[PDB]
């Protein structure tokens, strides 16, 4: 009926770390480990519950000596790039001059590192973007969302480029009107 | 009210 | 950067069945993505799940103190987090907004292909009917499937395939735990 996941995961030689809670595959929060606060993916969740994010830093820090045990026990075998699936979409039927979103959805990939540049007419943008942490799968892989708030026209297309170890190029997924 | 995480324990070396 | 990566994860998991009635934890250790050891509830200790984990089991089943910790884990955590969570998520309800609207399967062709573009709801679970003329119409229906958007909504494009004629109703049909009733929206030719 219900799944509460609490996932943690850190990387060499990155030496990143994260600490997030999934409730049926949507997060509830991550932990923000160089802030040392709780993050909620609605703020509203804030208000009806609370975190000590002290906690996630030493659950990590544990995940830190045993990602160097089991680096050795490996005989120092690396991960294998599984390089990612993208999709472009948009959060509502897109009408013009009315205001939507753009998310581009990153998926099916390991390691959880990724550059994701979104592009308007070929050229960056990154006014009022956002994004989630990186989200685990039951395969463990991951999966990410990016987001760009937008007013559809006729004059502007759209690209979604990620990069990823596992891939040869740069992948983009492109969006325009119709 | 608080969210309780589980913890994570060290393998042995 | 081609320098080689190693990754270390751990999954606590807990699978409610009829509210809080059955709980089940599952405590997993990953390398990449190899469950190498996991606490099971059903079982009450570690167990190898591959070879790599044989020291993580005997280690830790060693220590009787950590092991009541984890067969604590579905009243302690399990039961406890579901309680202060339960209200904005087990009870979360977001109803969809359903738009109806014409495109094609062949950019030259003339209009014959019906959107119901469902958007916006919560939970997961949906259903998306199509009817022309109050009967309904289950040939040549083709959907995206389950969106997650990854900000708790969802949404689903369900798609009709059909020549419309003239004096046609179609009616696109939603059922939805957030609704005591179908929603439906009229799309006329
Ligand atoms: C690492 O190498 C040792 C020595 O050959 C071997 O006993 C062990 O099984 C290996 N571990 C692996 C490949 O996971
Ligand atoms: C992202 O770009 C940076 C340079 O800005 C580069 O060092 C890094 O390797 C890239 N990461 C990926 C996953 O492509």
């Amino acid at each position: 009926e219900h799944v509460i996941i609490q996932a943690e995961f850190y990387l060499n030689p990155d030496q990143s770390g994260e600490f997030m809670f999934d409730f049926d595959g949507d997060e509830i929060f991550h932990v923000d480990m160089a802030k040392k606060e709780t993050v909620w993916r609605l703020e509203e969740f804030g208000r009806f519950a609370s975190f000590e994010a002290q906690g996630a830093l030493a659950n990590i820090a544990v995940d830190k000596a045993n990602l160097e045990i089991m680096t050795k026990r490996s005989n120092y075998t690396p991960i294998t790039n599984v390089p990612p699936e993208v999709t472009v979409l948009t959060n509502s039927p897109v009408e013009l001059r009315e205001p939507n979103v753009l998310i581009c959805f990153i998926d099916k990939f390991t390691p959880p590192v990724v550059n994701v540049t979104w592009l308007r007419n070929g050229k960056p943008v990154t006014t009022g973007v956002s994004e989630t942490v990186f989200l685990p799968r039951e395969d463990h892989l991951f999966r990410k969302f990016h987001y760009l708030p937008f007013l559809p026209s006729t004059e502007d297309v759209y690209d979604c480029r990620v990069e990823h170890w596992g891939l040869d190029e740069p992948l983009l997924k492109h969006w325009e009107f119709d | 009210e608080t969210v309780c995480p589980r913890t994570t324990q060290q393998s042995p070396e | 950067d081609t320098r080689p990566r190693f990754l270390e994860q751990v999954k606590h998991e807990c699978h409610f069945f009829n509210g809080t009635e059955r709980v089940r934890f599952l405590d997993r250790y990953f390398y990449h993505q190899e469950e190498y050891v996991r606490f099971d509830s059903d079982v009450g200790e570690y167990r190898a799940v591959t070879e790599l984990g044989r020291p993580d089991a005997e280690y830790w089943n060693s220590q009787k103190d950590l092991l009541e910790q984890r067969r604590a884990a579905v009243d302690t955590y399990c039961r406890h987090n579901y309680g202060v969570v339960e209200s904005f998520t087990v009870q979360r309800r977001v109803y969809p907004e359903v738009t109806v609207y014409p495109a094609k399967t062949q950019p030259l062709q003339h209009h014959n292909l019906l959107v119901c573009s469902v958007n916006g709801f919560y939970p997961g679970s949906i259903e998306v009917r199509w009817f022309r003329n109050g009967q309904e119409e289950k040939t040549g229906v083709v959907s995206t499937g389950l969106i997650q958007n990854g900000d708790w909504t969802f949404q689903t494009l369900v798609m009709l395939e059909t020549v419309p004629r003239s004096g046609e109703v179609y009616t696109c049909q939603v059922e939805h735990p957030s609704l005591t009733s179908p929603l439906t929206v009229e799309w006329r030719a």
